């Protein structure tokens, strides 16, 4: 019954949807960052206020909002194929 | 029937919950419904706004919760005022705040059990500051088509809201619907103090705080930035002094200014907050 | 039906808590919160009930609500010790009172005195008053030991209304041996 | 108790107050650093102390009235300087 | 303790919200999974996960929901 | 109020902004420039930088919803 | 624990709103809600909230009274339409804050480990920014006496995110913004430095009345040190204060150097440009 109503609660945690993933291409200024969608569109958006661009750096894996765009979290490595070989 | 100029008399109350329930759903369309009082055909006014649950269904005449409505109703009886339910609202974070399909798929149902049911969408992205936003439809009756679809007498309101007469897609919706008056009525002390509210952005936090803190900091540390403005002075006054030599070459402006102009005026404008707060000191030290 | 609502107050005071009344004056005034609830089940749907902790501090746990299934589950470790308080009583029965939506409910109080209490006359006697300005119409059940047939209760309940007002009636508890059911056999037949 | 500040005293001061010898008013004005009364720092060539900040002990109604005095000086100071500070700008406001 | 059956009636009512919204399957997509939490640089907790679409795309969302990272690999 | 109205220009508009793949400029206030989902638009250019900057070949940012030239 | 609030426009409506609700039909006693806050961080924030009937009688003026039903169920109408919101206390208008104020956080302790009350105001006098925060805690007291709760004033600021600065920014339409260098910071002298005159000014005669009346205690505690912090610094030279004169005298050198040099600069293009401008003018036309 208390477990039912914990998935319940998270399911309350998935109402937020999921970001885009992103690549940083590169950056211009501290609002200003070169990222491109998977689909190619290239955007220039700001930050959340956690991050350093030493977390950063231009050419790495990220995520950005979904309506700002802004970057907020990120993985440096995935891929599909590797680990099912 | 008969048919008039309309007017909405809108409550700041209604207009905050408009665009905080819009802005809580961004970028996706949320549902609302729009509460107040019918006092006669050609002026109308929404004295509350409350917000409906999303659910899966997206945004459709059956997302109402019927049970909602009754629990709601009653929850406005204990309140101070439980006035009728009037019409409804649903905001479009993503795009122009232009009516869907499913919009007037509902709107049929509204119209059915109510007369009026003015439809109203709302949007954060056009203006951050300076503009009403929003949106204002009106479903026009198709069992018009025998009669004429030109009305409204007293033109006033109704020729100055066609204006900018909106796109076209928005007033591609013109057919088959129109747009309504809204007007910010006062309620001047609350709009007053709630003016005031903002106004401690740029004015100060407290009133008094923000630009004490003004003296916190106070030159500190503010010099700093006095020496990047200094650089900007050698900086972008370098290549000013290159400017009037050129205007002698080239005989003479090329419109131009290069503005390159005012600028640091301000940086001494920052210097009367110098030379003030620190003549406050003689009153702060000395007594 | 009859529109009301009827606000039933405990009895909390240390003086509650013996086994006079078989088995124990709690489980007893807890039978009495049974028969006052679904009595007022079996009057009206519409009337809502809630419950006030008369001695120390006066704190309603339970809004006043027509389902009496949390005040069934606060008549359980109640923990009634305590020094009984009279004047506040009935006033803060009457500011939840004050809180009901509708508007066509009449007011409403029954309580509990199951304890001597301090009140001076001049104190019930301005509540009375008080309760005339306000209609409030209250019936009181006098439980436990007290003043043999209590005079200060009765001048109280006499002196709250008049003309008819139909009305304010006082149950004392008999000087003799009875199980609580006997004791409130009377009143629900009728006030 | 001084009005100072002017929080620059001497070694004949706190020699001659707390009746010790020379040597030993370092261990005292800087164990009184340690307690965290006093930030101070001592000048060793005159072997003076130069004090800083202080520790609020206590003070009386006197004392509130003298606090009055120095408010209301504050008070007219900053109204009158700054109401002749907008007093020239008024007019070119409007 | 009969507030069993009331958390009963709030977890019915919620899974009638996931019966609306579970949120229901439409598009075909697939995978990627990958493990996180966030220390700063104050600290938090969570844990994302990535995917595919029908449409080629890939977003970047906190873990499934509904169903976990119980199975599978992508 | 004309400062005012410098302070509106110069907020507008993003922040954040997509560039895109610019190709020529026709004529006077405007040109024709691809985004970098590749399509040719034609857009009236922001007002108070015509020319100097903009250039045959670059990479101008698009506004968010109109893809204007700024 | 809790360090300062952010108080949007919205909640602060939602309560004066509902003193035009209330009001309407009267009269004494203040307007009571339950206050709905967004914890991100230490730092607390404000969005929505939801006003309940409330009364409280004088006699008697310790009773007090909300309906559970209003916040249980209506919690769960705003927490369905935004999971995001929950409640972080309650708020009444005050003015003045009766002592019967402590137990109702008392009883929404169960609801929220901590419950910040904020009273408001509805009609904007004096002195500043409005309302105020005050959150639960107990401090006992030097004193040792038994565990007594006297609520911690938190600093409210007001702010926003994006539509509601959309439409109070639209709808102010009354005075120039900002504008920035001239009228913003002088008019600012004249507030901080006025009202804060008038404040302690105020606030020192509470602090002589209140000896003069109101004794006991009152006066103990924090009389004696409170007022020897005031007398802190009275603070003058002799002798670095004068060093710092001079200085600062040597600060505004540089500003008011390259002031001159702006104005050179402004003087030298303008005149020279417009005079050409002006006598090609004059003497092509004429
Ligand atoms: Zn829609």
């Amino acid at each position: 019954t208390k477990q039912y109503e914990k998935s319940e609660n998270d399911l309350k945690a998935l109402q937020s949807v999921g970001q885009i993933v992103g690549e940083v291409l590169k950056q211009l200024t501290e609002e200003k960052f070169i990222v491109k969608a998977t689909n190619g569109p290239r955007y220039v958006v700001g930050c959340r206020r956690q991050l350093d661009k030493s977390k950063l750096k231009p050419g790495t894996r990220v995520a950005l909002d979904m309506t700002t765009l802004t970057i907020m979290r990120y993985l440096p490595r995935e891929v599909d194929p590797l680990v099912y070989n | 029937a008969v048919d008039t100029a309309e007017q909405v008399y809108i409550s700041s109350l209604a207009l905050l919950k408009m665009l905080k329930h819009g802005r809580a759903g961004v970028p996706m369309e949320v549902m609302g419904l729009m509460l107040g009082e019918f006092v006669d055909d050609y002026t109308v006014r929404v004295i509350d706004v409350f917000a409906m649950p999303q659910s899966g269904t997206g945004v459709s005449v059956e997302a109402v919760d019927p049970v909602f409505q009754a629990k709601m109703l009653d929850m406005l009886k204990q309140t101070g005022r439980p006035e009728m339910v009037v019409g409804w609202y649903h905001s479009h974070p993503g795009f122009g705040c232009w009516l869907s399909g499913v919009d007037i798929n509902t709107q049929q149902s509204f119209e059915a059990l109510s007369e009026r049911a003015v439809a109203v969408v709302v949007d954060p992205i056009q203006s951050v500051k300076g503009k009403v936003v929003i949106d204002a439809f009106r479903l026009i009756n198709a069992n018009m088509m025998v009669l004429g679809h030109e009305p409204r007498q007293t033109t006033s309101n109704l020729g100055h809201l066609n204006k900018p007469s909106i796109q076209a897609l928005i007033h591609g919706l013109n057919r088959h619907y129109y747009s309504i008056t809204i007007n910010y009525r006062k309620n001047e002390l609350e709009q007053k103090m709630l003016l005031n509210l903002h106004k401690k952005s740029w004015m100060e936090g407290l009133t008094l705080q923000d630009y004490s803190e003004h003296c916190k900091h106070n030159e500190s540390v503010v010099k700093e930035m006095l020496e990047l403005a200094k650089n900007y002075n050698k900086a972008v006054e370098e290549e000013d002094k290159m400017t009037p030599e050129q205007l002698a070459i080239k005989n003479v402006g090329k419109q131009d200014p290069k503005r390159h102009l005012e600028e640091h005026v301000d940086v001494l404008m920052t210097s009367n907050i110098v030379q003030c707060l620190a003549a406050m000191l003689d009153t702060v030290v000395f007594k | 039906m009859v529109l009301e609502s009827t606000m039933v107050c405990v009895d909390n005071s240390e003086y509650m808590r013996n086994g006079d009344f078989l088995p124990t004056r709690l489980q007893a005034q807890q039978d009495a919160v049974n028969i006052v609830c679904h009595s007022k089940t079996r009057s009206n749907p519409e009337n809502n009930v809630g419950l006030i902790t008369l001695a120390n501090d006066c704190e309603v746990l339970t809004t006043l609500t027509p389902d009496t299934g949390r005040i069934l589950s606060k008549l359980h470790t109640v923990q009634p010790k305590g020094k009984i308080t009279f004047c506040t009583g009935i006033r803060v029965a009457h500011l939840a009172l004050k809180h009901r939506q509708g508007k066509n409910h009449k007011m409403r109080i029954i309580a509990f005195v199951g304890s001597p209490v301090e009140d001076n006359e001049k104190d019930l006697v301005k509540l009375a008053k008080r309760l005339k300005k306000e209609k409030v119409n209250v019936d009181i059940i006098n439980f436990g030991e007290e003043e043999v047939n209590t005079e200060k209760l009765t001048a109280f309940v006499n002196t709250l209304n008049g003309k008819d007002g139909t009305g304010s009636h006082l149950v004392t508890v008999p000087p003799g041996p009875s199980l609580a059911d006997a004791l409130i056999s009377s009143p629900i037949l009728a006030g | 108790t001084r009005p100072a500040n002017h929080r620059q005293l001497t070694f004949e001061e706190i020699a001659k107050s707390a009746k010790i010898t020379v040597n030993e008013v370092e261990l005292l004005v800087m164990k009184a650093l340690s307690v965290g009364l006093v930030k101070g720092s001592i000048d060793e060539v005159d072997k003076r102390v130069h004090m800083t900040w202080v520790q609020p002990r206590v003070l009386d109604l006197q004392q509130i009235k003298g606090m009055k005095d120095r408010l209301e000086f504050w008070c007219t100071d900053v109204k009158s300087m700054e109401m002749l500070v907008e007093h020239q700008a008024h007019d070119i406001l409007t | 303790t009969h507030e069993l059956q009331a958390m009963k009636d709030k977890i019915k009512e919620n899974s009638e919200k996931i019966k609306v919204n579970k949120t229901l399957p439409y598009l075909v997509s697939n995978v990627i999974e990958l493990l996180d939490v966030d220390p700063n640089d104050s600290q938090r907790k969570g844990k994302c996960a990535v995917i595919k679409t029908s449409t080629r795309q890939t977003y970047f969302l906190p873990v499934i929901g509904l169903v976990d990272a119980e199975k599978l690999k992508p | 109020e004309f400062l005012h109205a410098q302070e509106e220009v110069k907020r507008i508009q993003s922040i954040p902004l997509v560039i895109g793949q610019f190709l020529e400029a026709v004529d006077q206030n405007t040109a024709i420039v691809g985004s970098t989902t590749g399509s040719n638009y034609y857009v009236r250019i922001l007002s108070t930088i015509d020319r100097e900057l903009l250039k045959p070949n670059a990479s101008v940012a698009l506004h968010k919803h109109s893809n204007a030239l700024v | 624990a809790v360090q300062k609030v952010v108080v949007h426009p919205l909640v602060l409506l939602s309560v004066v709103d509902h003193f035009n609700r209330i009001g309407k039909v009267g009269n004494q006693k203040r307007v009571v809600g339950v206050l709905l806050g967004s914890w991100q961080k230490k730092v607390l924030d404000v969005s929505n909230s939801f006003a309940v009937p409330f009364d409280e009688d004088d006699k008697d003026d310790s009773v007090w009274f909300l309906d559970h039903d209003y916040l249980e169920n209506m919690y769960g109408m705003f927490k369905k339409v935004n999971a995001r919101e929950r409640i972080v206390g309650w708020y009444h208008t005050g003015p003045k804050l009766h002592k019967n104020d402590i137990a109702i956080n008392e009883l929404m302790k169960r609801y929220c480990p901590n419950s910040v009350l904020v009273i408001i105001d509805v009609k904007p006098k004096d002195l500043g920014l409005p309302t105020e925060a005050y959150i639960s805690v107990e401090e006992v007291h030097d004193d040792g006496t038994p565990t007594s709760k006297t609520f911690e004033h938190v600093t409210s600021e007001i702010g926003a995110e994006e539509a509601e600065e959309v439409g109070v920014e639209h709808l102010l339409r009354d005075i120039k913004d900002t504008t920035v260098g001239t009228l913003s910071q002088r008019i600012t002298n004249q507030v901080h430095g006025l009202k804060g005159l008038n404040s302690k000014l105020l606030d020192i005669r509470s602090y002589l009345e209140k000896v003069a009346t109101g004794k006991l205690p009152i006066n103990h505690q924090i009389i004696y040190q409170l007022q020897d912090v005031f007398n802190l610094l009275p603070d003058v030279s002799l002798q670095e204060f004068v060093k710092a004169f001079y200085l600062k005298t040597n600060d505004q050198m540089v500003v008011v150097y390259l002031a001159s040099l702006i104005r050179s600069v402004v003087a030298l293009h303008n005149l020279i440009n417009n005079k050409i401008a002006n006598r090609d003018a004059e003497k092509k036309e004429g």
